[PDB]
């Protein structure tokens, strides 16, 4: 399927590949939860794996499911 | 290089 990526400067959505059909979204408290934290690394899975203590990354079974917590341009 | 939830800026906002 097609999810959020933020792997390129810029923010978009692409479909994932032959291996990925569910989409995802880290989330930290960046350097900085105190204005920005929960770095979301917007992209796409084909599932949801262990994930890590502060670092975890969303899951989904939709194109678009797994957007920006603060989704917006420039 | 993500859109941390500060905005959507590739570095942090």
């Amino acid at each position: 399927i097609v999810c959020h990526t933020t792997a390129t400067s810029p923010i978009s959505a692409v479909t994932c590949p032959p291996g990925e059909n569910l989409c995802y979204r880290k989330m930290w408290c960046d350097a900085f939860c105190s204005s920005r934290g929960k770095v979301v690394e917007l992209g796409c899975a084909a599932t949801c794996p262990s994930k890590k203590p502060y670092e975890e990354v969303t899951c989904c079974s939709t194109d678009k499911c797994n957007p920006h917590p603060k989704q917006r341009p420039g | 290089f993500r859109y941390y939830e500060s905005s959507l800026e590739p570095w942090d906002d």
